[PDB]
């Protein structure tokens, strides 16, 4: 689930896209401890397809690997950004989609971002817990049933 | 102060591959002059270096499966 | 706290009267052996006419060692087990839960009993509902701290 | 066997009880026909027993504080 911010640059397209390229190192995020280019490439659409790999320290274990991928359209003055890291998923995902858009009235560049965080051991145990509870409510329930028939029954022989 | 590779030995690699890119970004491609790897002999000296140290890096099958999905769909 | 209903229904080939009485009589019997004993703490006739009546049970279980370290030394719970019965429109409700341990958890279970004048049966409606001794707070305090932490770490990471 | 009550010494005043009840529910209570607690003896034993063993019972506080609410709001 959700994280809805939204930001203005009063800079151009040209300037916050070279920047995403470009942001790591800074003194903002100490914990990036490394970023590499996967790869990259214009699609037949004249779009710039990259895909890069970050490692980030945190508080054995301890860091963790996040995949970058963008979409640069140089047609319309539109990047579109994700973000998810690559392993301990199963612990917790967080997906990040930031979309940097240039407006031409205002002579801004409008990022907008989502963020969804997702856990499916989390999720696995919601589901336990109520199969636990469906098993001992129907086994139960048919017990119960049959101890009053039963008991109905003999109380008629 | 540049940003590093995972692995070390390519920093540098990936310092040069950056600046030709940039240069290839601001310059080419954002004006409509050039859809090509006018960097080629950086990228793959620098990519060459990487997947040589992704191979010895237990992220890889990770990553691998990471790069056939398509999160934009 | 967490909550789960559960509904599920049975219906006796039998009268009111029949199955009304088997549910005050329904100990001991092949599927109750953890049923130790039953008591009837209070009855009495209402100014509306139906029988009142409460009920003392204490049932006993095993718990999973796997899932029990962490609670004491405990076998078995004390139940409360209220019931109303009609003698006019033939019908009986039956709510039952337990009154130790809702700590951990607290299961609750409405049962009625109407009989149906033209299928000469008695239908039981049984609603079993789980709750939660814990739960109130955690994840909702946290959670917000995720929202800021990140309504921070976006904003944080905005500015660089 | 019979029903056991918490209290092993009221397991029999208990029994009687009982089935002094399921006659006067039966075939009174049940057929408009009722009067009179036609048991005040067979309770008051039973329930004296009961109430005597319940003060030293923990859950008693419990089971009174039950007793006061509504489940059938
Ligand atoms: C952390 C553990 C907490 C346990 C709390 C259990 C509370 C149960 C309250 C509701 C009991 C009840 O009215 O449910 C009706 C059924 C009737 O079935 P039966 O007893 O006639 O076979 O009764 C049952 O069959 C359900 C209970 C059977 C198992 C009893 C386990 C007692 C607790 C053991 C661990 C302390």
């Amino acid at each position: 689930l959700l994280h809805k911010s939204t930001h203005i640059f009063p800079t151009d397209f040209a300037s916050v896209s070279r920047a995403f390229f470009n942001r790591y190192p800074n003194p903002y995020s100490p914990h990036v401890l490394s970023i590499d280019t996967i790869s990259r490439n214009v699609d037949q659409e004249g779009n710039l397809r990259t895909t890069r790999l970050l490692k980030k320290s945190g508080k054995g274990i301890t860091e963790t690997w996040i995949i970058e991928v963008s979409v640069v359209n140089p047609a319309n003055s539109t990047m579109k950004t994700y973000t998810r890291n690559l392993d301990h998923t199963g612990i917790m995902k967080v997906e990040e989609y930031t979309t940097y858009q240039f407006d031409s009235a205002t002579s801004s560049t409008i990022a907008d971002s989502r963020v969804k965080f997702s856990s499916g051991f989390n999720m696995g145990i919601k589901s336990k817990v109520e199969d636990w509870s469906r098993t001992k409510f129907d086994e139960n329930v048919k017990k119960s049933r049959m101890g009053m028939a039963f008991v109905i029954q003999k109380l008629e022989e | 102060i540049m940003s590093a590779s995972f692995a070390p030995e390519c920093t540098d690699l990936k310092t040069k591959y950056d600046s030709c890119f940039n240069e290839w970004y601001s310059e080419k491609f954002l004006k409509g002059k050039s859809v090509e790897n006018e960097c080629s002999k950086q990228w793959y000296a620098y990519t060459t270096c990487v997947n040589a140290a992704l191979v010895k890096q237990g992220i890889k099958p990770a990553l691998d499966e990471a790069r056939e999905e398509a999160p934009f769909e």
